[PDB]
């Protein structure tokens, strides 16, 4: 969408008030001296879907990071290859999930998420649109989604 | 978990995936206009005939066809439709004098005596690929008031027996109009119940053996205890909002309306009393009628057991797989495929949004685009 670029990346503070008023979230933390923002409560992605628990994790300067815990989704998965999956993180257990696509490969320098945008506004509906995909991957052995370019080369890292 | 233990809006969910799962097997309407220009021409070529036996004769619709509740035979390409012809000048034909002037009249015709085949009961036309017309002659039957159609059919070891096809039809359609009152808050609906019945009982009966297998439930009894059982719901005014406990109360009360009388099970006719739709159950030789006693009971319980298992399944894909297992595989992936294009479509539209209480996503907070890598 072309806006002004007056808008700039939000301070924690403001970003802190957007998850209580949507959902209902199991705690809301500030840690390292209010440089990281924490989100934390289940996720639903349909009516006769799973249990999940789904935690999110922000610095100013850094890209969100999206982590699921509980159920351990591995075994579920039976060993084969979980498509869609980040480097793991390593102090906050569970698989971690990418959700967006980063700023090298957008042409116009706009990420799909940007710092303007709000933490609960895209990353919690986009982690919940990645779970319902991610079951749908079982039960038909092919992932009927949107996927990434065939990379000949690039890393994306 | 039981199925009546769900919430409304699960057994609203799997009530409509049921429904988009027989939308498949039905017929549709050109292919139904097809089938009845095919007969209304093989009548009017019979009625072309000199002889005056067979000179008047109609041809009208019967059965499954003519009561709306079709369901594509699995594994066969083709379609049934089953109809009857009426002499009015048959009234003491002869067996021989009708078959005769049917057999050589469709004979006659050029297109017709290709794909003639002969059947016990009667004539058949072999039409390539889709679907199948059965003839069946017959004689008026008077001295016997009725709402409708008191009539003699042909069957090969009496020659002659008792029908009445027009007033079982003209029952079944005044029954299904009528609708279950509904709780307020602070096709007919038979017809979709007799065709999920079908659908259940066909996919049970290729996994039993060949004596489970010849003596599955028939179509006729499964029809008329549907009716029974849906006028006592309708008469005792029981207010449904949850739709598969409509079919599982419907369902419920079926085997109450098999009547015994001196070791004799009847399944009767509403109008015609002689119409025995359950005569074989009633023959024992070889034990083969007692056999089918068993089998429909053994098919209600697996049919009762069957929405308990769809109802303790947790996981979008073992709900997908209980589905496979009991309505077959093939009708289920073009739900599947539809609900992804829809997921697709919403996707691009912007109409995808998130619930507030549970995050699960609602498809019509629009999602913006390329939530993956």
């Amino acid at each position: 969408v072309v806006i002004r670029h007056h808008c700039k990346p939000l301070t924690i503070a403001q970003q802190y008030r957007a998850l209580k008023a949507g959902g209902p979230y199991e705690r809301l933390r500030i840690i390292h001296h209010d440089r990281t923002l924490l989100w934390e409560g289940w996720l639903q992605p349909s009516l006769f879907s799973r249990r999940y628990k789904v935690a999110v994790r922000y610095s100013l300067g850094t890209p969100p990071i999206c982590v699921v815990t509980e159920p351990d989704l591995f075994a579920l998965a039976g060993t084969r290859a979980i498509p869609h999956l980040y480097p793991a993180d390593k102090h906050i257990p569970g698989a971690r999930l990418c959700l967006f696509l980063p700023r090298s490969q957008a042409d116009d320098g706009l990420s799909e998420w940007r710092a303007q945008l709000k933490i609960s506004d895209t990353l919690i509906p986009w982690a919940s649109l990645w779970l319902f995909y991610f079951e749908q991957w079982l039960h038909t052995g092919h992932w009927e989604g949107g996927g990434k370019h065939p990379r000949p080369s690039e890393v994306k890292n | 978990t039981t199925a009546r233990n769900l919430p409304s809006g699960k057994k609203q969910r799997i009530a409509d995936l049921l429904s988009q799962i027989i939308e498949t097997l039905d017929l549709t309407k050109t292919q139904y206009a097809n089938i009845e220009s095919a007969y209304n021409g093989v009548g009017t070529f019979l009625s072309e005939g000199d002889d005056p036996l067979l000179q008047d004769a109609v041809i009208y619709p019967q059965g499954s066809v003519r009561l709306n509740t079709t369901v594509k035979p699995k594994n066969e390409e083709q379609y049934d439709i089953d109809l009857i012809c009426y002499l009015p000048h048959a009234t003491q034909a002869d067996y021989t004098g009708v078959i005769s002037a049917i057999r050589q009249r469709l004979e006659s015709h050029k297109t017709y005596k290709t794909l003639l085949s002969e059947l016990p009961r009667g004539f058949r036309i072999n039409y390539a690929g889709d679907y199948h017309l059965d003839i069946t002659p017959g004689r008026d039957h008077t001295g016997t008031a009725h709402p409708g159609q008191p009539l003699w059919v042909v069957d090969a070891q009496t020659a002659w027996k008792e029908s009445n096809p027009s007033g079982y039809a003209e029952w079944f359609e005044s029954s299904a109009s009528v609708q279950p009152l509904r709780t307020i808050l602070v096709k007919k609906l038979l017809n979709h119940i007799v065709q999920i019945l079908k659908r259940h009982r066909d996919e049970w009966a290729a996994e039993q053996d060949e004596v489970r297998q010849r003596c599955r439930p028939i179509s006729v009894i499964i029809t008329t205890l549907a009716c029974h059982a849906y006028n006592h719901i309708i008469a005792d005014r029981r207010a449904y909002d949850n739709d598969l406990d409509i079919l599982l109360d419907v369902l419920e009360l079926m085997p109450d309306f098999i009547v015994s009388t001196q070791g004799a099970i009847h399944v009767n006719n509403p109008h015609m009393p002689e119409e025995n739709f359950a005569e074989k159950w009633n023959r024992s030789e070889q034990d083969e009628g007692p056999q089918r006693s068993e089998a429909f009971y053994q098919w209600h319980a697996a049919a009762q057991a069957t929405f308990n298992t769809i109802a303790a399944s947790v996981g979008e894909d073992n709900l997908f797989l209980s589905l496979e297992d009991s309505f077959g595989k093939t009708p289920v992936d073009v739900v599947r495929q539809r609900l992804m294009e829809h997921m697709q479509s919403a996707r691009e539209q912007g109409s995808l949004h998130l619930d507030k209480k549970t995050g699960g996503l609602i498809a019509t907070a629009g999602v913006p685009k390329n939530t993956f890598y």
